């Protein structure tokens, strides 16, 4: 998710 | 890129980067441990989204690989939420301003063993208030956190060096002697060791709140620390 | 009393206060843990004596002394360990007859992560060319600073040590920009050291929950971090 | 306690 948003 | 910024420009880019202050869904009719933590975790989860977009705008950050960006944020996320919290609470002696509609004193922390983290946060807010921390210095410290917390765990170091140059430049401009710039510089960076301590404690407290019944991003960031 | 000292006399009082390097008794999980806890229990007795000789420390009340040492003790053992290991890259020098590599850290579960972080700190000190004079200044800073937020005198003495650090950096020829940059780099490492001490405290308490036996000084110091 | 005694 963090990966995604970044 | 970030290396060719001057002190004023570093300060302008950081002040312009600042995320909004968010409101909680605090219903002051509605009386609980589950709901209080629910209000705080809902807030923190919305703040995590703005933090991710704030981190992108910190000079130097987007020059990192995805992996590393992910890493530095995994280490730093609670520390950054905590110093943001402590900073908005500066002018409320004895209180934590979770949001403009959610101002808690330490008795309301008993509702949850969260009172030990509360007091720590209160005493950091007091520390900031004694030293009369400035908005410009605060945004430097928050960027130093993001960049430093996970670094040990090169380009990053050059950028950290520039932010130190900026801090010293804020302090020369504020009328401080050479001797006083360096002392203030030490005291400001010594607080970050206390911030790191409160983040390790808060992590432990969070983990055991889940392991005895959280969201997506928040649970994810929590699990990063094992 | 402390405050009347010049930067040169601060350095000499600190260098002279240094504890001696202790030997281990002359590997499974429990035999290794036994060696390290016995060693750590003995080094604790000399740390209490080094503390009494740190200028400004004897001026504090007894319970304040106790508070500082209970907050700071594992960070202080860690930074001494880190300093002795500087010239053995790859390895941790627990005692001169007990130099361990990364791979031996696996004979204890949960230890490998703590080993790696200690190795990264020593590696970082090595690449900053940390000198013995700066090291004694950092060790003192950790004792005065780690528990100060859980006073004006303590802050006055930390201000004294910062001046001592800058005085050391100016004696070594570094420019003004390099001096504040270097001061920053050294204090930011204290925040990693606080982080290691927190992973280390948890690790020790769960070791206590299994059964290496923990008694005496070492047990008391660990219990102090509830 | 032990700690008390060593500090004196």
């Amino acid at each position: 998710i963090l990966h995604r948003l970044l | 890129l970030a290396l060719s910024l001057t002190a004023d420009q570093m300060v302008s880019a950081l002040l312009d980067a600042e995320p909004p202050i968010l409101y909680s869904e605090y219903d002051p009719t509605r009386p609980s441990e589950a709901s209080m933590m629910g209000l705080l975790t809902n807030l923190a989860d919305r703040e995590l989204v703005h933090m991710i977009n704030w981190a992108k705008r910190v000079p130097g950050f987007v020059d990192l690989t995805l992996h590393d960006q992910v890493h530095l944020l995994e280490c730093a996320w609670l520390e950054i939420l905590m110093i943001g919290l402590v900073w908005r609470s500066m002018e409320h002696p004895g209180k934590l301003l979770f949001a403009p509609n959610l101002l808690l004193d330490r008795n309301q922390g008993k509702c949850v063993g969260m009172v030990e983290i509360f007091d720590m946060l209160l005493a950091t807010s007091s520390r900031f208030r004694m030293m009369n921390l400035q908005g410009e210095e605060f945004v430097c410290l928050k960027s130093i956190i993001l960049l430093n917390s996970g670094v040990y765990t090169d380009h990053i170091h050059r950028v950290l060096d520039k932010i130190t140059d900026t801090l010293i430049h804020l302090m020369a401009k504020a009328g401080l002697t050479l001797q006083q710039q360096h002392q203030r510089l030490a005291q400001l960076l010594l607080i970050l060791s206390h911030i790191r301590h409160m983040s390790n404690k808060g992590m432990e407290h969070l983990y055991s709140m889940k392991c005895k019944n959280l969201y997506g991003l928040l649970l994810e960031m929590l699990d990063a620390h094992r």
